[PDB]
RNA sequence: GGGGGGAACCUGGGGAACUGAAACAUCUCAGUACCCAGAGGAGAGGAAAGAGAAAUCGACUCCCUGAGUAGCGGCGAGCGA
RNA sequence: CUGUUGGGAAGCAGCGCCAGAGAGGGUGAAAGCCCCGUAGGCGAAAGGUGGGGGGAUAGGUGAGGGUACCCGAGUACCCCGUGGUUCGUGGAGCCAUGGGGGAAUCUGGGCGGACCACCGCCUAAGGCUAAGUACUCCGGGUGACCGAUAGCGCACCAGUACCGUGAGGGAAAGGUGAAAAGAACCCCGGGAGGGGAGUGAAAUAGAGCCUGAAACCGUGGGCUUACAAGCAGUCACGGCCCCGAGGGGUUGUGGCGUGCCUAUUGAAGCAUGAGCCGGCGACUCACGGUCGUGGGCGAGCUUAAGCCGUUGAGGCGGAGGCGUAGGGAAACCGAGUCCGAACAGGGCGCAGCGGCCGCAAAGUCCGCGGCCGUGGACCCGAAACCGGGC
RNA sequence: GUGGAGCCUGGGAGUGAGGGCGCGAGCGAUAACGUCCGCGUCCGAGCGCGGGAACAACCGAGACCGCCAGCUAAGGCCCCC
RNA sequence: GGAUGACCCCAGGCGGUAGGGGAGCGUUCCCGAUGCCGAUGAAGGCCGACCCGCGAGGGCGGCUGGAGGUAAGGGAAGUGC
RNA sequence: GGGCCUGACUGCGAGGCCUGCAAGCCGAGCAGGGGCGAAAGCCGGGCCUAGUGAACCGGUGGUCCCGUGUGGAAGGGCCAU
């Protein structure tokens, strides 16, 4: 149902793909939201007019010196004095519903390959851990570096390989994720990639 | 903390299934030797709680 | 598709309501707490789903009735959920009260009772109970009843 | 993370301030006073925009009756016969006649009392 | 060999009140706060005179769940396996 | 590397190069390639650890038959008084034990919620036992954490100064500049201070040092004011001054005109609060609930703890939860069921759109918002109560 | 009779100290800026505007903004005006 | 009317305390960002009789300042005295 | 005033009055088994409107619904009071 490019040494074949024909940006947004809230540290703390290091004596008396009536110097309202619901350790997670992650997954990808993004590649010549070589092959396949990609392979060799180059984000197969996806102009994928995101997907 | 069942609530008073809250007619716990007939059986049965009180009801049952 | 254009749908992540923050807002001073009193208060008031003023409460003043249960607790006797010819429709061959469980029909640790909402078909049905209508469907249908004991 | 005042206050205060420039003593000073003294100012301000209405109605008929009596009739007389004479010019106008114009203001005056 | 110290944590021996119950005594707060003893890098518990209905399980500890269920309760407020 | 602007290049420009390293910090501004690093690797004579590997040692291991010797004592057990458990005296068992009484050794004993029987479970009155668990003085990593009224009480010589007999209370206080080049020397002055000179890109960056707001004090200028009646403005006109068919400043006369907030039936009110200014300062969060709402799936929806993976990558995990049937105190029956003698009556219940396709939907998961419950639950304030100390 | 009408289900309130005036009563003394009810109104929240010397509730009238235009309302037209 | 919230036209509503609802502005922080603005001058400050906006505000200009800042679109709060 | 009687019913209950709730009130009709009347018919206390008390805890009669492995029992539920 879509045809996405194949890099091969028989040269640019074709390969037949059923994603989604429709895309809801709306759930996407769900996806990232998620991904980036459940990555969040939760770390930001306050102290409490309990919290707070001083001691509880009432300061002056209630009645007839005059001033205005308080109780202890940790009260929020003296300079110094605790803080009124600040953040405390906090856990930003939640669980977003399976299928919505699935549905996510697929249509990010779908919508790269309605875009022409997405490719497909069966292996990748001479790279074997060095950048320039990844580089030599990236020029040969296309990736001039003036689009950002996220190259999706097995193999470590070609991961560090191109791991440095400022417009390229790499994963494992089983990292595939929809804001990696979203974040990068350009989707290249190993057929072993690709097969394991269609196993993800099923 | 999750809430807790009110245990007065659920000991005398069913949702049904539409939602509605059921209890026993008041006023034949004793007292009733000079009630008629018709009183002592139209108290037995039961009766659906006016709707702004079996709301509130509805609210002290939250696991049924 | 790009990151700037990642937007919930309308509706979809609405402000929230911030008070004490000004005249303009319409929400400022009494924060719409209105002026004085219990509920004004920080604390504020009793459960307004039970407390009534003092006097004794609705609830409190109606009947309890039936067996309420003792220390130590629940009596362990079985436990039956019906499930109905037409929930059966689906199947093939032969229903147990396992399958019944997978397909989310029958609860875990309850015995199966066959019950007589909807058509009988001709399939081995095996349970713990059948409903008088649901017995009759099913022999009718040419289906075979089967007990458990 | 916190959001602290910061720059936001000292500018609004600025801006009630700027506006008291010239008001007296505090008033200027102190942007308590400031926006006091302003509420009263756009409520005065409002009010008398209303009036000026009225306040320039009333002078230019008390002029339109100088004019007329010396021409033997009173302001209520002179306007009844402009009704009747079906005259429509205004009040600014009539009193800009009443003085720039006396040959014109006589003529009309004249249509006054020929109308009734 | 002991003695004394150690921020929290731990066990054991003692153990409040405000408060909540829109008053209050049972009840709650709470076996908490706190005092004391003792350990230790943890401590406690631990190898069924168990569980409790299965013709079953198989030390103890800890997490999820069972479940705010079962029950407990001036059958109130609440408490809670 | 070079050129260029610049006090300074890392900016801009030209031509290169590394990358398993484009994390980050510095360097006179903004640097992958200058420095420190980073990826990837390497490293202990000594002390410590060593839950992994290896070895040793302690220790471990039979079957009928007979005998009926032993199998944890002020114990079990029963009663009294109590505690523990969800169990508050309850039908109150169990575990524990302060008082009294007080056994047996497997044909012994305890238990399965009073008790009895039956049927089962288990072996009390001796001891030890890793790990999985709690914590954070200490070291390190990391922040949709603070950024000098914040963040620890303390960025600084702080548990200090200071206060208190004592227990105990408990502050303020950061920033010249790239570099001290921290202003030789002269002048006035006792000095402080300043004026020159000098340094610097800059000195109203001169050490009382970045920025340098506001209240507050002053000098100088424009307009104005000594017959005038005032919540101090406002509208109008005119005069003067300024920038150049317009504006700006000022204000003589005329019109109009009862501060702000609070609380109240009602305030300018002679009712509260506020000297002025700057900064701090009050509706939140968790977990449950209820409605609404944006999506996913839909007779189904959903996972928790954990495990694997990542090192800002996700996945696995179906135990469990809600839903799919209700009615009844219950036994129980079930599209019914409850009351009832009732085949009576009643209560509470049961029953999509289009062309097999698609559409919608029960329901349920997640997000968002309103409100509710539990928490200190919008912030501030008692008088008091209790514990332990001084 | 199409109105910021009505009815139904649901979410969120605030209020539960009122006050003056007219009319109808009670209480009071055919007193109170008195008190307590009823019908209505206004202030409350219209201390915004005109009149009433001034003045929440008397008369007039319901202020979206602007005008150096017109007509009116109550009240006024000798001067202050 | 045109098809759809493009904007035009006609009509009507638009006093307001408690309070319900709606739409926005701005502050800190995150993604956007190995980006972009920046010593030919960041933020911040002081002016402004100018531009946009009903408004909260946002621009633009001059002076100060001397090293940071950060869009469109979204996200989250120690968010406005 | 007299005769016979016990409807001073049991199972229900259409529909209403009243009403914030909870209460209170009226009630035709059907079934069971009756009373009076030749019958039509009346009778679910009293010409009517006061003569009353929610829930909790407990007592007694009934039922035979639950019974903590099982049969009982303890204890409870249910109907009546
Ligand atoms: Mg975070
Ligand atoms: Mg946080
Ligand atoms: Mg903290
Ligand atoms: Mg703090
Ligand atoms: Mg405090
Ligand atoms: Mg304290
Ligand atoms: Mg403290
Ligand atoms: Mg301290
Ligand atoms: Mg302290
Ligand atoms: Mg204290
Ligand atoms: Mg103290
Ligand atoms: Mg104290
Ligand atoms: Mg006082
Ligand atoms: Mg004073
Ligand atoms: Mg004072
Ligand atoms: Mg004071
Ligand atoms: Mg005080
Ligand atoms: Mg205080
Ligand atoms: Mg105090
Ligand atoms: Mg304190
Ligand atoms: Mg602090
Ligand atoms: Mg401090
Ligand atoms: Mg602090
Ligand atoms: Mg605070
Ligand atoms: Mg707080
Ligand atoms: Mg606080
Ligand atoms: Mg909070
Ligand atoms: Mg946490
Ligand atoms: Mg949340
Ligand atoms: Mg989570
Ligand atoms: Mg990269
Ligand atoms: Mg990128
Ligand atoms: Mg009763
Ligand atoms: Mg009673
Ligand atoms: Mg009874
Ligand atoms: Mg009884
Ligand atoms: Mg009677
Ligand atoms: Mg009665
Ligand atoms: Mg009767
Ligand atoms: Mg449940
Ligand atoms: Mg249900
Ligand atoms: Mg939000
Ligand atoms: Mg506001
Ligand atoms: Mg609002
Ligand atoms: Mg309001
Ligand atoms: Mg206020
Ligand atoms: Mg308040
Ligand atoms: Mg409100
Ligand atoms: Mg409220
Ligand atoms: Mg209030
Ligand atoms: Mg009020
Ligand atoms: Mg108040
Ligand atoms: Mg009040
Ligand atoms: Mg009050
Ligand atoms: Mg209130
Ligand atoms: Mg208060
Ligand atoms: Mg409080
Ligand atoms: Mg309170
Ligand atoms: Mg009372
Ligand atoms: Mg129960
Ligand atoms: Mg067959
Ligand atoms: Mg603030
Ligand atoms: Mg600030
Ligand atoms: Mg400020
Ligand atoms: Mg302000
Ligand atoms: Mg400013
Ligand atoms: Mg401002
Ligand atoms: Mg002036
Ligand atoms: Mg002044
Ligand atoms: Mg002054
Ligand atoms: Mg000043
Ligand atoms: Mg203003
Ligand atoms: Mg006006
Ligand atoms: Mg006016
Ligand atoms: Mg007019
Ligand atoms: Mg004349
Ligand atoms: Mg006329
Ligand atoms: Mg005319
Ligand atoms: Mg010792
Ligand atoms: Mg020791
Ligand atoms: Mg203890
Ligand atoms: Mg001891
Ligand atoms: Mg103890
Ligand atoms: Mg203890
Ligand atoms: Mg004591
Ligand atoms: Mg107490
Ligand atoms: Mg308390
Ligand atoms: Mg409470
Ligand atoms: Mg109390
Ligand atoms: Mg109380
Ligand atoms: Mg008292
Ligand atoms: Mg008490
Ligand atoms: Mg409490
Ligand atoms: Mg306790
Ligand atoms: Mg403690
Ligand atoms: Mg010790
Ligand atoms: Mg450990
Ligand atoms: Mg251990
Ligand atoms: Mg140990
Ligand atoms: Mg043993
Ligand atoms: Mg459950
Ligand atoms: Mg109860
Ligand atoms: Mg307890
Ligand atoms: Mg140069
Ligand atoms: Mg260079
Ligand atoms: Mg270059
Ligand atoms: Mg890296
Ligand atoms: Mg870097
Ligand atoms: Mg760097
Ligand atoms: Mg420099
Ligand atoms: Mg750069
Ligand atoms: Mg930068
Ligand atoms: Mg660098
Ligand atoms: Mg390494
Ligand atoms: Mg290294
Ligand atoms: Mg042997
Ligand atoms: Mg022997
Ligand atoms: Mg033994
Ligand atoms: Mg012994
Ligand atoms: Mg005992
Ligand atoms: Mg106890
Ligand atoms: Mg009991
Ligand atoms: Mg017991
Ligand atoms: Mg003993
Ligand atoms: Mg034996
Ligand atoms: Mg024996
Ligand atoms: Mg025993
Ligand atoms: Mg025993
Ligand atoms: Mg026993
Ligand atoms: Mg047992
Ligand atoms: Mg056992
Ligand atoms: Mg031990
Ligand atoms: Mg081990
Ligand atoms: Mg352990
Ligand atoms: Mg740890
Ligand atoms: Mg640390
Ligand atoms: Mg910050
Ligand atoms: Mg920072
Ligand atoms: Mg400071
Ligand atoms: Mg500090
Ligand atoms: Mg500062
Ligand atoms: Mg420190
Ligand atoms: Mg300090
Ligand atoms: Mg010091
Ligand atoms: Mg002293
Ligand atoms: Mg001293
Ligand atoms: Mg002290
Ligand atoms: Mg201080
Ligand atoms: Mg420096
Ligand atoms: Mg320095
Ligand atoms: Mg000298
Ligand atoms: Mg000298
Ligand atoms: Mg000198
Ligand atoms: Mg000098
Ligand atoms: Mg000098
Ligand atoms: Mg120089
Ligand atoms: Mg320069
Ligand atoms: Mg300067
Ligand atoms: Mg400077
Ligand atoms: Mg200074
Ligand atoms: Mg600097
Ligand atoms: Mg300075
Ligand atoms: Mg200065
Ligand atoms: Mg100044
Ligand atoms: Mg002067
Ligand atoms: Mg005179
Ligand atoms: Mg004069
Ligand atoms: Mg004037
Ligand atoms: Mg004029
Ligand atoms: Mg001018
Ligand atoms: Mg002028
Ligand atoms: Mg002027
Ligand atoms: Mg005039
Ligand atoms: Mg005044
Ligand atoms: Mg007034
Ligand atoms: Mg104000
Ligand atoms: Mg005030
Ligand atoms: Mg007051
Ligand atoms: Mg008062
Ligand atoms: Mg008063
Ligand atoms: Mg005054
Ligand atoms: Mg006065
Ligand atoms: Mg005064
Ligand atoms: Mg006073
Ligand atoms: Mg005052
Ligand atoms: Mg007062
Ligand atoms: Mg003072
Ligand atoms: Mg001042
Ligand atoms: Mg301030
Ligand atoms: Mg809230
Ligand atoms: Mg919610
Ligand atoms: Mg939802
Ligand atoms: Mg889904
Ligand atoms: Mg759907
Ligand atoms: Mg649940
Ligand atoms: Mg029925
Ligand atoms: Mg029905
Ligand atoms: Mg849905
Ligand atoms: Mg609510
Ligand atoms: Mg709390
Ligand atoms: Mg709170
Ligand atoms: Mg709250
Ligand atoms: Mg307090
Ligand atoms: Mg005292
Ligand atoms: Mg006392
Ligand atoms: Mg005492
Ligand atoms: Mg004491
Ligand atoms: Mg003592
Ligand atoms: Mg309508
Ligand atoms: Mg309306
Ligand atoms: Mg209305
Ligand atoms: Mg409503
Ligand atoms: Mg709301
Ligand atoms: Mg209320
Ligand atoms: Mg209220
Ligand atoms: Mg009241
Ligand atoms: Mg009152
Ligand atoms: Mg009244
Ligand atoms: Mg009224
Ligand atoms: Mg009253
Ligand atoms: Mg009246
Ligand atoms: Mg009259
Ligand atoms: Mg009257
Ligand atoms: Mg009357
Ligand atoms: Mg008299
Ligand atoms: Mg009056
Ligand atoms: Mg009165
Ligand atoms: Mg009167
Ligand atoms: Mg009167
Ligand atoms: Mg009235
Ligand atoms: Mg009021
Ligand atoms: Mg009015
Ligand atoms: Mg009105
Ligand atoms: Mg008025
Ligand atoms: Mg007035
Ligand atoms: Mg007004
Ligand atoms: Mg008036
Ligand atoms: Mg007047
Ligand atoms: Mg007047
Ligand atoms: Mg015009
Ligand atoms: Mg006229
Ligand atoms: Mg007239
Ligand atoms: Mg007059
Ligand atoms: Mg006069
Ligand atoms: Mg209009
Ligand atoms: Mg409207
Ligand atoms: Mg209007
Ligand atoms: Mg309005
Ligand atoms: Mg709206
Ligand atoms: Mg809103
Ligand atoms: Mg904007
Ligand atoms: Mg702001
Ligand atoms: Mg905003
Ligand atoms: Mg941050
Ligand atoms: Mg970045
Ligand atoms: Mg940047
Ligand atoms: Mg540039
Ligand atoms: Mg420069
Ligand atoms: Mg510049
Ligand atoms: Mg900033
Ligand atoms: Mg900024
Ligand atoms: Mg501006
Ligand atoms: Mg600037
Ligand atoms: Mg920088
Ligand atoms: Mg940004
Ligand atoms: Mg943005
Ligand atoms: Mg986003
Ligand atoms: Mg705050
Ligand atoms: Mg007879
Ligand atoms: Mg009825
Ligand atoms: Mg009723
Ligand atoms: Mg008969
Ligand atoms: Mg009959
Ligand atoms: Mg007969
Ligand atoms: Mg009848
Ligand atoms: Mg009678
Ligand atoms: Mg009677
Ligand atoms: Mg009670
Ligand atoms: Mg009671
Ligand atoms: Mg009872
Ligand atoms: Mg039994
Ligand atoms: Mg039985
Ligand atoms: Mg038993
Ligand atoms: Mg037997
Ligand atoms: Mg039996
Ligand atoms: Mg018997
Ligand atoms: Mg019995
Ligand atoms: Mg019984
Ligand atoms: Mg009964
Ligand atoms: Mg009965």
């Amino acid at each position: 149902v879509y045809q996405i490019p194949v890099l091969s040494p028989s040269g640019r074949r074709e390969l037949a793909a059923d994603l989604p024909a429709e895309i809801n940006p709306h759930l996407l947004w769900e996806v990232v939201r998620w991904q980036l809230a459940k990555r969040r540290r939760g770390t930001a703390s306050t102290k409490t007019r309990g919290e707070v290091a001083y001691s509880g004596r009432k300061i002056w008396p209630q009645k007839h010196t005059g001033r205005a009536r308080h109780g202890d110097i940790g009260a929020p309202i003296f300079v110094g004095g605790g803080v009124v619901f600040g953040p405390k350790p906090r856990d930003y997670s939640y669980t977003l519903p399976k299928k919505v992650r699935k549905k996510g997954l697929a249509m990010a990808v779908a919508d790269r390959a309605r875009e022409g993004k997405l490719l497909l590649v069966e292996a990748f010549a001479g790279v074997n851990g060095k950048t320039k070589e990844f580089l030599a092959w990236a020029k040969e396949a296309g990736l001039d570096g003036s689009e950002s990609v996220l190259l999706v392979t097995g193999n470590e060799l070609v991961r560090r390989a191109a791991r440095n180059l400022p417009w390229v984000v790499t994963l494992a197969p089983e990292g595939l994720n929809v804001y990696d996806i979203v974040r990068t102009e350009r989707l290249v994928m190993d057929l072993d990639a690709w097969e394991v995101f269609q196993n993800r997907i099923g | 903390p999750k809430m807790k069942t009110h245990k007065g609530a659920k000991k005398r008073v069913k949702i049904t299934a539409s939602g509605k809250v059921v209890a026993m007619k008041t006023g034949k716990r004793h007292l009733n030797w000079q009630k008629s007939g018709k009183e002592i059986r139209q108290k037995g049965r039961k009766f659906v709680l006016a709707k702004p009180e079996a709301e509130r009801i509805k609210l002290l049952l939250p696991y049924e | 598709m790009k990151l700037s254009d990642l937007r919930p749908n309308p509706g979809a992540n609405k402000r929230r309501k911030r008070v004490g923050r000004g005249p303009g807002s319409g929400h400022g001073k009494t924060a719409t707490r209105g002026h004085k009193g219990q509920k004004s208060r920080s604390g504020g008031l009793k459960d307004p789903r039970r407390f009534e003023g003092g006097r004794s409460t609705t609830l409190m003043r109606l009947p309890k009735r039936g067996m309420q249960g003792q220390v130590p607790g629940e009596i362990k006797r079985p436990r039956y959920q019906g499930v109905n010819l037409k929930d059966l429709a689906r199947f093939e061959g032969e229903v147990t009260p396992e399958l019944l469980v997978r397909a989310g029909l029958l609860k875990k640790g309850y015995r199966l009772k066959i019950l007589g909402e909807g058509e009988a078909k001709p399939l081995k049905v095996v349970a713990h109970a059948f409903s008088k209508s649901a017995l009759e469907k099913l022999k009718a249908a040419g289906g075979e009843p089967v007990l458990l004991e | 993370p916190r959001a602290k005042t910061g720059v936001v206050r000292r500018r609004k205060h600025k801006k009630i301030l700027k506006l008291a420039k010239g008001y007296w003593g505090l008033r200027s000073k102190s942007f308590r006073k400031a926006r006091e003294t302003l509420f009263a100012a756009g409520n005065y301000a409002y009010a008398h925009r209303k009036r000026r209405k009225r306040d320039f109605r009333r002078l230019w008929i008390v002029r339109i009756n100088a004019a007329c009596r010396q021409h033997g009739l009173n302001y209520s007389t002179f306007i009844h016969g402009l009704k009747k004479a079906g005259i429509e010019v205004d009040r600014k106008n009539l009193a800009d006649l009443a003085v720039r114009e006396p040959q014109v203001f006589a003529e009309l005056v004249e249509r006054a009392k020929a109308a009734q």
